[PDB]
DNA sequence: GTGTAATCTACTGACATCAGAGTTCTTAGA
DNA sequence: TCTAAGAACTCTGATGTCAGTAGATTACACT
């Protein structure tokens, strides 16, 4: 879908007795567990998109809270961006004192019908204001034949969850661990788009991941200049960027209310509010001072509007991999403007990759920007993984340094070791392959400040602390290796340390 | 379709469970 | 609206609608209520000019208050800064007496802003802020004035930025800019009136080319700055010798030419006939016996400003007010001539009479 | 490498 | 090093008069030290300058006399450069009428460096003379002016008015002295201390490079719990910025402390203003909610490194590790520690033990105590003098953002047809930079953008002059030699404009718009 | 004039980013 | 016998960017 639409997702659980206060074993509990589900999507929801909604509705309770079409459903929550109020609602009716909790509000295992309360989340979702991408329905139920005894009843849901569809509101389903079975195709094989123990969907989540969402945009839009008149329009996208601990907002102690820093300039001897034109710039060289107005201390450093101007051509052997400057972005078409140009750009994509070559540009990101100098060097996708693109095809801009960037380096000359003690060392090495991927790791730091800021915010008992897995398990490091750092210390250098 | 994208947070990839080294 | 539909009605009441807008824009932070909150303020001020009230009203706290909010200018909003200058030099309009020293500051303070925005390098031009400084200068000059007697530089500093606003130097796709430039013109032509004996063709040129464009109040504005600059220039020699005939040739040609013929609004063509009414006072001196034929020439003209040939609707509601505002000036110094033109006035009497419940 | 004038 | 220069000009009448292709060899030498002075007066670097001047139609010495030590002056004595020095070179100094000797200026320069090196510290020295050799002489003092350049250490650099691939007798005579005299000091190198005019200042063109270190970092490399070896790093590519910030001042006082900046701050209570030292704590942002932590509690939970570490996790191939995903500020050189001959053999084994195997490492890094620890690639390389092993942040889980760009194999809607490919075909060999010059199968490098010093900063230092000399003027355009470097030009445009003709045609090129400037109400 | 289009130009949320300022460490250090 | 000049890292604040929303300007048009 289109770039502003929210996710937006309501939850609806079987407040029946006969799931709900019920159990087989002892270790957990149906509504126990949807609950659970509620809270810990929610709480993913909560650090990752603050943007996108949740509702929370219970039906075939028994006391009620509906626009319309009211009897036995209770909306718990209507659509809202996430926090933690909601989250503080939901941990209320959550254990053993919690299924006793539910009950003295809004009460146990009365009768429903399904074409009803897909009715009440319909009017829920039409009533909010916002932009849906994806609008989505989640059952907790178990209640396999939905009480269809009635198939005239039944015919209602079938012919309103039709309506649902047609309406593209979608609707998905999880299935609880009714005891002795549940099976689809009795009821629900037509609510959905052979036999099941519980779903094996169900612990995605509880995965509980933590990252920021942002969905693909572009950094800025340029112009090729091949020369002085042949131009595409390319985008310049952000695939890998450095994430932060999320700017801290200052507020006032005794209210916690939100303050503003509103800043001013105060001449040092008198009440002058000086404002931006009354003051200047300046620099110190060779005992006298520099004077340019705040116009021209970013009149210097123009050169150009922004594009990319096209350099000529190298091997792509020459762009040493020692010397790189800043993370890579990437490039690809956009017939926003200059329409066709893709026609032009895929022929360049295609052609460099038999040339084993880079085209070189020099780059602007904006007005009053100097140029950088960036290889353009061409990509081609790896879909063989069942057309997971790892990989999408275009260019990377690679950037290159200039004379300054290159820092001087202090002397040094050796060639030492034997080939004995390059020999022991392949040995070592090759007992420590194992292999990387990209997303292996996840940043001790940025982690654990969700930990704490979860603890504080939900007012948890304990800051999870979940350690980190950037440390070497130095245990393993010493057995999969082995005694062989003895090596070194014998064949290699003397016993004084 | 569904094989790659997360049910938590739809049509963005899903993220899959940190790793580490281990031989 | 409803202090539009009322107006001045019943003033006793009216200080608690201050107080609500300087309370409004004070504690609200979003500029959607700042400029509801302005908005009525310059509604306010404007329609109790004449009041009981305006002492009660505190107007010098008024400046005091939002001239401050100059010391942050670069914090401010585009569209809330348009809004403070309309504000602030409305000041000067409605109750001189109490800016009598501080709107000298704020000459300094419109001037070296509007310089900034029109002359800078390094940025295109914010219009919302240059257009609230054209319209605040606007009413600032009707009191404190910068007529070119006194105060040259910044007399002529004022008139050549009315031309950098005023020239289509190049086309802009939304005209607030010269919009506010023409307003700015017309009240205050008295002020500049050398320079428009100076640039005496390109400024009638560019006024009768805005007059051309369809959109609507942009097209009124264009047009009564015509008036007010041939107002101005009859003045400029009511009083001066024969050196100006070639001037005065331009104008009984060329106005003349389109009044005479024009496929065009009531606006441009009513205009030409207020013009033709003006230099009387300044032919007269040349002589007499033109005089006479220009009100010949008036009345000789109103069968055809009757003449739309079916031009419903539009042409009555400015066209025959225009043949009397033109015609008094022909005769209010002079004793020499009999008059047909007094028992015709019977034509305009009762055509003009006649079409009062018309409008 | 280089000094004096070319330092 | 603190260094000594000393500029020793020959002003003579002779060197007024030339081969009519080129300036006089007067204002030639005038030029190249003005293209020098500007160097160190921008330049933060200790050095101390003088002039003196030969062929002065007066003298001025400490060491004056009636035939020798006569038409010199010791017009500028030694010390760091100023704006005044530049402003005297470049507009006040005159030919005499008269002649003179360098081997007379080059004693007198010589005895001056002599004692200005004892009351003020140097490390490196030079003399510098500049001349068209119309000096007349005798060959004195020269074997123990050679032995006291050595007992003094100061190095000589001659300048002269042409080539050493319509000069005088005279010009060739001088010249053949000159390399004697250079021979004698330096043997086979000598003759590179002499420069022409033409040479330095078709190499004089631009402001210096930015000289900055990477300083020095001990740690401790460590592949297993027992196993470490001492490691010393340094930065070796960081994106640079300038060492002085802009000021700010008062527009009419000129004077860099009339302004205060108040950080004020308001509830929106009406303007109650609050105390920083007391009633203002830091939060976060929890969903649709604000959550206070205190600045003070952050430091109790938040995650403190046990050590300002350097270990590895692993080794894995280079095909674990793809161009596109690296993702640094900066590059690490990371070395065996200075004097240790053990971690020397040590490190030397490990890096030609990574070599041969394609294998790359996998580092937690760390730089000091508190900062954040850190992950990635300890990526091997080698050069005939050193073992490179630099090493490069990697991304974690969620610095990395994957998305499905509509992948473009699917051209059944954006079609590269066959007379397109076949003009591509051209363009992308016709407008090679690398030209095949060679048989090292190293090709020409004919465009070596790493070392082109950055346009930013020769921008700069060009607007810091121009408004030096010339202290209430408007700024000049781009200074044209600027844009001749930048652009990559001379032959490949040649050959581009007939395979870009057919582009042209064979592709479409609709519309985009444009926007405006000053131009929208500029003169003319 | 009066009334209905079509369409330019704004403002905001959000995201990256240079600069600028606060903070701990090396060398040169009376 | 130690006191600043030079690093280094993080963090904060402004400027510019993109996508999307919707208002007011302003064109087009009536026989």
């Amino acid at each position: 879908y289109k770039y502003s639409g929210r996710d937006s997702l309501i939850f609806l659980v079987d407040a029946s007795k006969a799931m709900f206060e019920s159990q087989s074993e002892d270790e957990l509990t149906p509504f126990d567990m949807s609950i659970q589900c509620i809270q810990s999507v929610y709480i993913s929801k909560i650090i990752s998109s603050d943007r996108d909604l949740l509702a929370v509705v219970f039906y075939g309770t028994e006391k009620d809270k509906n626009s319309v079409n009211f009897k036995n459903i209770y909306v718990l929550q209507e659509l809202d961006n996430p926090g933690a109020k909601r989250i503080l609602e939901l941990d209320q009716f959550k254990g053993q004192q919690g299924q006793k909790r539910f009950q003295d509000m809004m009460g146990h295992g009365s009768d429903y019908s399904l074409s009803e309360v897909l009715w009440v989340c319909a009017n829920l979702f039409s009533d909010v204001q916002f932009k849906m991408s994806h609008k989505r329905i989640m059952l907790f139920t178990n209640e396999d034949n939905p009480h269809g005894n009635d198939s005239a009843k039944a015919s209602r849901a079938r012919t309103k969850a039709g309506d649902l569809r047609d309406t593209g509101i979608f609707l998905d389903l999880m299935h609880l661990k009714k005891p002795g079975g549940f099976d689809i195709s009795l009821f629900y094989r037509d609510i959905i788009s052979v036999h099941f123990e519980e779903s094996s969907k169900l612990e995605d989540l509880l995965r509980k991941v933590r990252a920021k969402e942002t969905r693909k945009r572009a950094l800025s839009r340029l112009k090729l200049k091949l020369n002085k008149d042949i131009v595409i329009s390319v985008g310049i996208y952000n695939l890998v960027q450095k994430a932060l601990k999320p700017p801290p907002i200052k507020l006032y102690r005794e209210t916690n209310e939100p303050v503003k820093t509103k800043t001013r300039t105060f001449n040092t001897s008198t009440g002058g509010l000086l404002l931006p034109s009354d003051t200047k710039r300046s620099q110190i060289y060779g005992s006298r001072q520099i004077i340019l107005e705040k116009e021209e201390t970013e009149e210097l450093k123009r050169f150009d509007d922004p594009g990319l101007m096209l350099m000529g051509f190298k091997p792509l052997v020459l762009l040493k991999k020692h010397h790189y400057l800043r993370p890579s972005l990437f490039v690809y078409p956009e017939e926003s403007l200059v329409i066709g140009s893709s026609t032009l750009f895929s022929a360049l994509l295609i052609k460099c990759l038999e040339k084993e070559v880079a085209a070189l540009c020099r780059y602007t990101p904006r007005r009053n920007i100097p140029p950088y100098f960036v290889a353009l060097v061409p990509q081609e996708e790896e879909l063989d993984d069942q057309k997971i693109q790892v990989t999408p095809p275009g260019f990377q801009l690679v950037f290159l340094p200039f004379a300054d960037d290159k820092r001087k380096m202090p002397f040094t000359e050796k060639i030492m070791a034997t080939p004995e003690q390059v020999g022991k060392m392949k040995a070592i090495v090759e007992k420590l392959r194992f292999t990387y991927r990209s997303d292996s790791f996840e940043n001790p730091v940025l982690q654990q400040h969700f930990r704490n800021l979860e603890a504080l915010a939900l007012d948890l008992m304990e800051p999870e602390q979940a350690v980190d897995l950037t440390l070497p398990k130095v245990e393993a490091m010493n057995k999969r290796l082995g005694s062989l750092v003895d090596e070194f210390k014998e064949l290699v250098y003397p016993p004084d340390y | 379709r569904c094989p790659g994208e997360s049910l938590i947070n739809p049509g963005f990839k899903s993220k899959k469970p940190a790793g580490g080294v281990d031989f | 609206i409803f202090l539009e539909k009322m107006g001045q009605k019943i003033a006793p009441y009216s200080v608690e609608i201050k107080n609500t807008c300087t309370s409004v824009y004070t504690k609200d932070r979003a500029a959607k209520c700042k400029i509801p909150a302005l908005d009525l303020l310059i509604k306010l001020l404007q329609t109790f000019r004449s009041s009981r009230l305006m002492d009660e009203f505190k107007i010098g706290e008024l400046f005091s208050k939002f001239y401050g909010e100059l010391a942050l200018k670069k914090k401010i909003p585009d569209t809330v800064l348009e809004k403070v200058y309309e504000l602030l030099g409305l000041l000067g309009e409605v109750h001189p007496s109490e800016m009598i020293n501080n709107a000298e500051n704020l000459f300094r303070a419109f001037l070296g802003e509007l310089k900034t925005q029109m002359t800078s390098a390094v940025r295109e031009p914010k219009l919302p802020v240059l257009a609230g400084c054209l319209k605040g200068l606007s009413s600032l000059l009707c009191n404190f004035t910068k007529s070119m007697e006194e105060d040259p530089q910044t007399s002529r500093e004022i008139f050549n930025f009315v031309l950098k606003a005023i020239r289509p130097q190049i086309d802009l796709k939304r005209y607030a800019v010269p919009s506010a430039g023409l307003r700015l013109f017309a009240l205050h032509a008295s002020q500049f009136s050398t320079c428009l004996l100076d640039n005496y063709v390109s400024l009638f040129e560019v006024l009768l080319k805005w007059c051309a464009h369809t959109n609507v109040e942009l097209k009124k504005a264009a047009l009564s700055a015509l008036e007010s600059f041939l107002k101005q220039v009859s003045n400029m020699v009511a009083k001066n010798a024969e050196m100006h005939k070639n001037k005065l040739q331009y104008f009984m040609e060329q106005f003349y030419g389109i009044i005479r013929n024009v496929d065009s609004n009531n606006k441009e063509l009513s205009i030409a006939i207020r013009g033709y009414g003006l230099f009387a006072g300044p032919c007269k001196v040349i002589n007499a016996k033109d005089v006479d034929f220009m009100y010949v020439e008036l009345i000789q003209r109103c069968k055809q400003m009757f003449l739309t040939q079916t031009d419903t609707g539009d042409d009555r509601v400015y066209q025959m007010p225009s043949f009397l505002q033109s015609v008094a000036s022909v005769l209010l110094y002079l004793d020499t001539v009999p008059e047909v033109y007094t028992p015709v006035l019977e034509h305009l009497v009762v055509m003009q009479i006649d079409s009062f419940p018309q409008y | 490498k280089p000094r004096g004038l070319f330092s | 090093n603190k260094a000594a220069v000393v500029l020793c000009m020959d002003v003579g009448f002779t060197m007024s008069n030339s081969i009519p292709g080129i300036e006089s060899p007067f204002e030639q030498a005038k030029k190249v030290i003005t293209m020098f002075v500007q160097r160190q007066v921008f330049a933060e670097n200790k050095d101390e300058i003088a002039l003196v001047l030969f062929g002065t139609d007066g003298t001025d010495n400490p060491l004056s006399g009636g035939d020798q030590y006569q038409n010199i002056t010791v017009h500028r004595h030694l010390m760091l450069p100023d704006f005044d020095l530049l402003e005297d070179i470049e507009s006040k100094i005159q030919p005499g009428s008269q002649q003179a000797d360098f081997l007379d200026a080059l004693i007198v320069s010589m005895d001056v460096i002599q004692h200005e090196t004892i009351g003020k510290k140097f490390e490196k020295r030079h003399i510098e003379i500049f001349t068209d050799l119309s000096s007349r002489f005798s060959k004195s003092q020269l074997d123990i002016i050679i032995h006291s350049l050595k007992k003094c250490d100061i190095s000589l650099q001659f300048f002269l008015p042409f080539s050493l691939g319509g000069i005088t007798e005279q010009q060739k005579e001088g010249l053949e002295i000159v390399k004697m005299v250079m021979i004698s000091l330096e043997g086979e190198d000598g003759l590179d201390e002499i420069y022409s005019f033409s040479e330095s200042l078709r190499k004089l063109c631009v402001f210096k490079k930015i000289e900055r270190h990477s300083i020095h970092w001990p740690c401790r490399l460590t592949i297993g719990s027992n196993l470490s070896i001492r490691i010393a790093a340094y930065k070796s590519i960081l994106q640079e910025r300038v060492k002085k910030t802009w000021t700010v001042v008062d527009a009419k006082t000129l004077k860099k402390e009339d302004i205060q900046k108040e950080t004020v701050y308001c509830l929106n209570d009406d303007d109650e203003t609050e105390v920083l030292k007391e009633d203002i704590i830091q939060g976060f942002r929890y969903g649709s909610d604000i959550v206070p932590f205190s600045k003070v509690d952050e430091e109790q939970m938040k995650y403190k490194s046990e050590g300002k570490c350097f270990s590895v996790l692993g080794f894995c191939k280079s095909s674990q590790v793809q161009r596109r995903f690296f993702m640094g500020n900066q590059v690490l050189k990371v070395f065996a520690a200075r004097d240790d001959e053990a971690a020397a053999v040590a490190l030397s084994s490990l890096i030609h033990a990574l070599d041969d195997l394609d294998m790359v490492a996998i580092v937690r890094y760390a730089y000091d105590k508190r900062a954040n620890p850190q992950v990635g690639v300890a990526f091997p390389h080698i050069k005939h003098n050193y073992e490179c092993l630099v090493y490069v942040q990697l991304p974690f889980m969620e610095d990395l953002r994957q998305y499905m760009f509509s992948s473009l194999k699917n051209s059944k809607k954006y079609a590269p047809t066959e007379a397109q490919l076949n003009a591509v075909d051209a363009l992308i060999d016709s407008m090679s930079l690398a030209k095949k010059d060679e048989k090292t199968d190293t090709l020409e490098d004919l465009f070596p953008t790493t070392k082109i010093p950055n346009p930013r900063f020769q921008r700069l230092f060009q607007c810091l002059l121009h408004r030096a000399l010339h202290p209430r003027e408007p700024l000049p355009p781009i200074q044209q030699h600027i844009w001749n470097m930048l652009n990559p030009p001379a032959e490949v445009t040649t050959k581009s404009q007939i395979p870009l003709s057919k582009i042209k045609t064979l592709f479409p090129l609709i519309e985009a718009k444009k926007k405006d400037q000053v131009t929208a109400q500029e003169i003319f």
